[PDB]
DNA sequence: CCCTCCCCTAC
């Protein structure tokens, strides 16, 4: 293995382990899991208002980088507070990572004898209405019949 | 204009140039209008460019920006660059006419009938079990001009009317446009003679008919890449 | 346009015979040296003030136009052979662009922080 | 099955989208999407129609009859043989109306709303009382309310006003995007007849003539091409069209 | 002629970067094309600097025009009628660009019909 | 033959001649008797 | 202010998008050589097809020129994916911009197209890249500017272009010239080369160009990324 | 001077130790908070433990390390196989610094420290679960107990006193197995 | 603002 130095100083093994360490967060009475709750994708949806129904506080924050609170030490938050001071002829670099090759490749790759059952018999008919009045049985005759017994269930093949 | 090949006298001999269509080609579906006046302008740069040298007849095509119906009017007066203003002033029509879809060019006396080829493509888009290569587009031609009509599938060709289809008089030479294949074929049906020349696109395997008034002969002039 | 500008623009370019685009002086800079091929040899003037300018130049961190202004003027020479060869005029042409200008790529090699890393031989 | 199939669909997609992306900035905008779509009228106009069975003998009195009670009762006047069966739905549309109308007096039928030639369904009156209790049952259990999304959302074209109505001329470019719109419009009545005529070729048996017509014939109000056609027809005669070709003669006029 | 077209063609080759064809020719010293011909032969010629991808066509009997991309094989050898460099390209990629061009007098077939204004 | 062989034995002998540009030569004269005629049973309103 | 802001960012995408073609940085399947990219393109310029690419350059670009008064210098850097060594380094020179706040397009797309010839002459004569092997970077040169000192006010935002500007103001890192080449290991030290190309120089808008290769190496560098010999 | 030098080594020590701790298996995912937290107001996503124990010995071991951060020379977290007691990962911190500089600087040198190693732990090969324990070493110059590589250089602050070198060496038995953390 | 009638669903 790599050797840790010409001197080097060990510190102290951790308290938990890859498996005890949940046991211990749910002992100490954190959820197990902290599942996300719904949020805003953009901070413009926020409107800076509570969000309360019925008497019951909900809070809700977005996730994007300008309501995120900074990172604490020692439960106390850092940040500057004297204005910044920039320099000339100084460079920059972006910082979000570009999508990758493998990424657009697999984009462009992928782009009985015994009669056990009942006779069945359907019937329709056709009426010629007058203008659009719908068929009536008493000034309408029948002039289409349409009948088709089941075949499936119908015995004796006459 | 004769710069390539540099014979004068024979390239003096196309007296006009006809475009039977399909200049511009995109899907309607999702299409902006910049992109389009791109390839309008692009093709009246073509046009101002070539103009002065040879007359030039502009028609209708199935995916150009005009009516899908068969009878499709000219293009417009306008969708053209400003350079073609003296072109358009309205008095000067013989050089850059525009014509309706299907028409009857009487091209020095001689009476040709020319369409984009819709028509052709609507009945060869169904399937017929009781009957695509150049002979049967052939055949489909001669069934077509003997059966005295241009679409005979009216409800795909043409939708209704503001029938000029039924023809009433037989062309000399009959020209349809968008086809995989080119063809040439003289028929003699009641005494009469008619030619069908079947021009092919231009995008793919370039080739254009150059049809000699004087012998009724059609020879082709291949441009690769 | 937040009064750090310094100039009309954010950087003031060098201005050689009261001229400002880098193209229109690239043409002048053609032309002179195609005319002076004709003439024998070109004056210790304008030599004098193509080396100043070429200097100023270097010193404001723009060795690409050095580099292109060399480049322009091996094309022209190259071209210019075959018919303008040996006529008391290219070889001195010649020999000025190699000595005056060679040996100025490599100098000053800054970028207004500290000094570039490495070296650079230039495609020349 | 009291509801209509859009709203159906809006709180089924919300819901999926909640509990899987956990995002409320995308239902805020597909909700907001769907408001412009139903304000425009860009809707197939067959899932904003109401389904509830209607038992004509089994009401106190006429006042306290139902919605679909009306359109029964409007049907039956016209001709007394269209009597629904017991416990049968009648679908129905609600048009717009003058302020202060009670719902029941409008109780638009179907056949009647899509052959009206001037008759425009209640946007705000859909839009109000059919999505935003709901999702606000829905979403008030999360801490927010879906009626301030709902809230927040002379001339051919869209120069604020301006004969051909229209003050800029650019020709090239109105005449264009004309073509396109027509273009568009024509292929999809002729895609959509194309549709119809397949269809009717069950019956017909026939790809030619008189079968086209038969399609066109057909009225089946259970079918979303029928109202897709019907939307296209109206499109293509509607006062708007006359006003583009109205334009493009006279940007042609030159 | 010379000393003029050569310097038009090495200008707008390497000053701009862009392909010329002979209708540039045409359009700049109002020549014919067998001239312009004449002078892109020239061209191709007494040139150190191989800086160029010259672009030659083939005209066939049965006028099959075709660009030259293999320069090895080309079928037809007795069939090709003329032969002659249609473009310098700096590059593979020709990709030409198209613009208006005033051709006043530079025609070399006129149409019979004239031009008439108001 | 390889290309330059080609090259010189067509465009080196350039006939040169009939380019003038001048006076172009006319081209051939054809004309629509159904420009101006009109009654196209194919135009629509 | 207005056509200026247009041209800019058509030739930006162009340099982009024929950089990344030409790099073998993205599969040439992809791209398709295209003149709309819903702007009028000055050449055939291929554009990739990916929505999450094109969003990316789109986002880019904007960011590039809404912080272009402070910005002199543009550059994409050219990085191997295995080892976080530049190899290729390719500036766009805006030495003065000419920023007016009062030409046609014929001639600034004239200008354009010679400018996009001229890198396609450069790129076409590099050697070829291979394949997953190679990723690219956005480098920018400024003069006054601070970068990701904006979040400090914990500011709330209410409308689109606020949320986007605080979102540029946090989307860059500082950094330092001559940052990812190499520290000079002194066995055959690598040599950076330098090639010189015509820019635009239309009345509103001057640009110089030039890129950078590395040309050497001392091992480990340049190592299966250049096809072998071709 | 060294006020804003040791306010920011100590959001950044923690910032660095707990992506670390999340990118790799030493402890099992959704076990961290990378949703309500900035680092130094970068875009990514920076995690940190919902465990109050184990970050008060992180705040713990990196106030130590401060206490006597003029006699330690290097700082390294090691990545160890469990049942081969062996670094099969180091990444170490170099200290050269010397006992003025303005707060931005340092803030921003810190920035692209944490930009940098962010971005070289997003490519590292995925590694199982229950495999991997982590420790924390320092080395001294001139409670703790006496005790093939592939180096990647990283940024580091050098804009003026702090010379601090960020870089990490690399190389088990099947425990690394190609597999996206944010997904769940 | 609350009651009554109608519609619909879940166990
Ligand atoms: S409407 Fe629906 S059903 Fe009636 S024809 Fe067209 S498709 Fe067939």
């Amino acid at each position: 293995g790599l050797r840790y130095g010409k001197r080097a100083f060990v510190y102290g093994e951790p308290p938990f382990g890859y498996q005890d360490i949940l046991n211990k967060l749910e002992d100490e009475g954190f959820p197990k899991i902290d599942y996300k709750d719904p949020f805003f994708s953009n901070p413009v949806d926020l409107e800076n208002k509570p969000y309360a129904y019925a008497g019951k506080r909900f809070e809700i924050s977005s996730t994007h980088v300008s309501t995120r609170i900074p990172v604490q030490f020692g439960g106390e938050t850092v940040s500057v507070y004297n204005k910044p001071t920039f320099d000339m002829f100084s460079s920059w670099k972006y910082a979000l990572k570009p999508p990758t090759y493998d990424a657009v490749q697999k984009w462009y790759n992928k782009v009985s004898s015994v009669h056990d059952s009942l006779t069945h018999l359907t019937l329709e008919i056709h009426a010629n209405t007058r203008s659009d009045k719908i068929p009536d049985p008493a000034i309408d005759e029948v002039s289409m019949i349409i009948w088709c017994l089941e075949e499936e269930t119908f015995p004796l093949d006459l | 204009m004769g710069r390539i090949n540099n014979k004068i006298d024979d390239i003096s001999l196309i007296g006009r140039l006809l475009i039977c269509g399909n200049s511009v080609d995109f899907d309607i579906k999702s299409v902006n209008k910049d992109e389009l006046m791109i390839s309008l302008t692009e093709f009246s740069k073509f046009l101002h460019n070539i103009l002065p040298s040879i007359s030039v007849d502009i028609m209708p095509g199935t995916n150009d920006p005009s009516d899908k119906s068969l009878p499709q009017q000219p293009f417009h007066k306008s969708l053209f660059d400003k350079s073609l203003e003296s072109y358009f002033n309205g008095s000067n029509k013989e050089i850059l006419n525009l014509v309706t879809n299907p028409y009857e060019f009487s091209y020095n006396g001689v009476d040709v009938l020319a369409v984009s080829g819709k028509n052709i493509n609507d009945i060869c888009k169904y399937v017929i079990p009781s009957n695509d290569d150049i002979e049967h587009r052939l055949d489909l031609m001669e069934c077509t001009m003997k059966w005295q009509n241009i679409a005979p599938t009216a409800p795909d060709t043409l939708w209704c009317y503001p029938d000029p289809f039924v023809l009433d008089k037989w062309p000399h030479v009959y020209i349809v446009a968008n086809q995989p294949y080119f063809g040439t074929r003289v028929v003699e049906i009641g005494g009469k003679n008619i030619k069908i020349i079947s021009v092919p696109e231009f995008s793919s395997t370039g080739m254009i008919i150059l049809l000699d008034l004087e012998t009724l002969e059609a020879e082709t002039v291949k441009i690769d890449i | 346009k937040n009064h750090f500008m310094g100039q009309n623009s954010i950087f003031q370019p060098i201005k050689f015979q009261n001229l400002t685009r880098f193209k229109k002086i690239c043409q002048l800079v053609k032309q002179w040296v195609a005319e002076t091929l004709g003439d024998g040899g070109p004056h210790e003037k304008d030599v004098k003030l193509f080396v100043k300018y070429l200097i100023k130049l270097c010193d404001s961190n723009r060795v690409h136009l050095v580099l292109h202004l060399s480049n322009l003027i091996s094309r022209e020479l190259n071209l210019c052979a075959f018919l303008n060869q040996d006529h008391s005029g290219f070889q001195t042409w010649e020999r000025i662009l190699l000595n005056d200008i060679i040996p100025l790529l490599n100098r000053n090699k800054h970028t207004y922080q500290t000094v570039r890393k490495l070296d650079m031989d230039f495609e020349v | 099955r009291d509801g209509i199939p859009a709203q159906q669909k809006i709180i089924e997609k919300c819901i999926r989208l909640l509990f899987q992306t956990k995002d409320l900035s995308k239902i805020k905008k597909y909700l907001q999407n769907e408001f412009f779509k139903i304000q425009i009228g860009k809707v197939s106009a067959q899932d904003f129609c109401f389904a509830k069975e209607v038992k004509l003998g089994a009401y106190k009195s006429e006042k306290t009859a139902p919605a679909g009670a009306v359109v029964v009762k409007r049907r039956i006047n016209e001709d007394h043989r269209a009597e629904p069966q017991y416990k049968e739905r009648i679908p129905y549309l609600v048009v717009k109306g003058k302020q202060g109308q009670l719902l029941r007096e409008r109780c638009v039928s179907p056949e009647e709303f899509l052959e009206g030639e001037n008759l425009e369904l209640d946007s705000e009156y859909y839009i109000n009382k059919i999505l935003i209790p709901p999702l606000d049952r829905l979403f008030n259990l999360i801490g927010i309310n879906v009626g301030n999304w709902a809230q927040e959302i002379c001339g051919e074209e869209l120069k604020i006003c301006s004969l051909c109505d229209d003050c800029l001329e650019k020709r090239s470019t109105t005449t264009l995007s004309f073509l396109i719109k027509k273009l568009k419009r024509q292929k999809e009545y002729q895609t959509l007849k194309t549709v119809c005529r397949t269809c009717s070729y069950r019956y017909t048996s026939d790809a030619g003539i008189e079968n086209d017509h038969i399609a066109s014939k057909c009225n089946s109000y259970d079918c979303p091409v029928f109202y897709s056609r019907v939307k296209a027809e109206r499109y293509l005669r509607d006062n708007q069209s006359v006003q583009r070709e109205e334009a493009l003669i006279s940007l042609n006029d030159w | 002629m010379d000393q003029k077209a050569s310097y038009f063609i090495n200008e707008k080759l390497f000053t701009e970067v862009k392909p010329v064809l002979f209708t540039d020719l045409i359009h700049h010293l109002k020549i014919g094309p067998s001239m312009a011909k004449k002078l892109m032969f020239d061209y191709y010629k007494q040139t150190t600097n191989a800086k160029y991808n010259c672009v030659v066509i083939c005209c066939y009997k049965d006028q099959t025009i075709k660009i030259i991309h293999d320069l090895s094989n080309i079928p037809q050898q007795d069939s090709i009628i003329d032969c002659f460099i249609y473009a310098f390209n700096p590059m593979d990629s020709f990709i030409p660009y198209y613009d208006i061009i005033d051709q006043k007098d530079c025609l070399t077939i006129k149409n019979s019909y004239e031009l008439k204004v108001s | 033959l390889h290309m330059d062989a080609l090259l010189t034995k067509f465009n080196e002998d350039r006939s040169l001649q009939d380019e003038n540009l001048s006076q172009p030569r006319t081209r051939v004269r054809i004309v629509d008797d159904n420009l101006y005629n009109k009654s196209n049973p194919f135009q629509l309103c | 202010n207005r056509w200026v802001e247009k041209w800019l960012r058509v030739y930006l995408k162009c340099y982009i998008n024929l950089i990344l073609f030409y790099r073998n940085v993205y599969p040439p399947q992809s791209f398709d050589y295209t003149t709309y990219q819903s702007f009028n393109l000055p050449q055939f310029v291929p554009i990739n097809r990916h929505p999450a690419l094109i969003d990316y350059i789109e986002e880019l670009i904007l960011d590039v020129l809404s912080k272009l008064t402070h910005v002199y210098r543009f550059s994409i850097c050219i990085i191997n994916k295995k080892n976080d060594l530049c190899i290729e380094k390719y500036v766009l020179d805006f030495s003065e911009l000419q920023h007016v706040d009062k030409i046609t397009e014929t001639e600034v797309f004239d200008e354009f197209r010679s400018s996009l010839n001229s890198l396609i002459m450069h790129l076409e004569k590099l050697p070829k890249v291979n394949d997953d092997t190679i990723t690219f970077e956005a480098v920018i040169n400024a003069i006054e500017l601070e970068l990701g000192h904006k979040l400090d006010r914990n500011r709330r935002v209410d409308s689109l272009e606020e949320k986007a500007e605080i979102e540029r103001d946090s989307n860059w890192v500082k950094c330092q010239e001559d940052e990812n080449l190499p520290d000079n290991n002194g066995f055959q030290p690598p040599k950076i080369k330098l090639t010189s190309l015509v820019g635009s120089d239309v009345g509103p808008l001057i640009i110089h160009q030039f890129s950078e290769k590395l040309i050497s190496g001392d091992d480990k560098i340049l190592n299966g990324v250049y096809s072998q010999y071709e």
